[PDB]
């Protein structure tokens, strides 16, 4: 079975780092023009073997008809704000909304992650990112792609709730 | 943008190419 | 089911994309 995960949110909340710390295991920067970047994995959870495609997607937000069907394509969505950020975490609602709408459906897979969680300016209290996803009926997990805490459990937890669908 | 996969690719090579494709296409509206 | 043909070098961004839906097509009929 293949999973397509979407990952989403606001402009540098690390969509880019946590899928580079799933499919390639670190944070730092590399130099390497001989590989093209892969967005595909092989991974077992729960006992079950699993193909993953992760579409990350762009923080620049826009209306676009192919987008849409890019989106369309996803069976779950990580919907990823950074704790410093307190605008990234009020995005999230609209991020769900925009889901809902690409998707035709208000039972759609998802996550809530908070992403940064590493650093020493929180601004976005746990408690608070816990309660919206209790309103939404969702898993939260909070993450760093800089010490890799919550990475794999962000994604794979995503795919127990398609699961469930 | 991601080079095309070639007419020896394994159905495991165009799965690794289509998702780097849609990244790629995604990215660039 | 076909095997769909990558489009070279000139081709458009929807050229690209009617490649990356025929794959996914081809890919889902074969699996
Ligand atoms: N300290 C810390 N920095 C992070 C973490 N995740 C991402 N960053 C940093 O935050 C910045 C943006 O990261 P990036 O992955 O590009 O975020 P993005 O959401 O893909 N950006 P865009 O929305 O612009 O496509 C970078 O400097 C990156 O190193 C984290 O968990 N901890
Ligand atoms: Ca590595
Ligand atoms: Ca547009
Ligand atoms: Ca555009
Ligand atoms: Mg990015």
């Amino acid at each position: 079975t293949e999973y397509k995960l979407v990952v989403v949110g606001a402009v540098g909340v690390g969509k880019s780092a946590l899928t580079i710390q799933l499919i390639q295991n670190h944070f730092v920067d590399e130099y390497d023009p001989t590989i093209e970047d892969s967005y595909r994995k092989q991974v077992v959870i729960d006992g079950e073997t699993c193909l993953l495609d992760i579409l990350d997607t762009a923080g620049q937000e826009e209306y676009s008809a192919m987008r849409d069907q890019y989106m369309r394509t996803g069976e779950g969505f990580l919907c990823v704000f950074a704790i410093n950020n307190t605008k990234s975490f009020e995005d999230i609602h609209q991020y769900r909304e925009q889901i809902k709408r690409v998707k035709d459906s208000d039972d759609v897979p998802m996550v809530l992650v908070g992403n940064k969680c590493d650093l020493p300016s929180r601004t976005v209290e746990s408690r608070q990112a816990q309660d919206l996803a209790r309103s939404y009926g969702i898993p939260y997990i909070e993450t760093s792609a800089k010490t890799r805490q919550g990475v794999e459990d962000a994604f794979y937890t995503l795919v127990r709730e398609i699961r469930k669908h | 943008r991601p080079r095309c996969p070639g007419d020896d690719a394994s159905i495991e090579d165009l799965h690794e190419y289509w998702a780097r494709l849609w990244n790629y296409l995604y990215a660039v509206a």
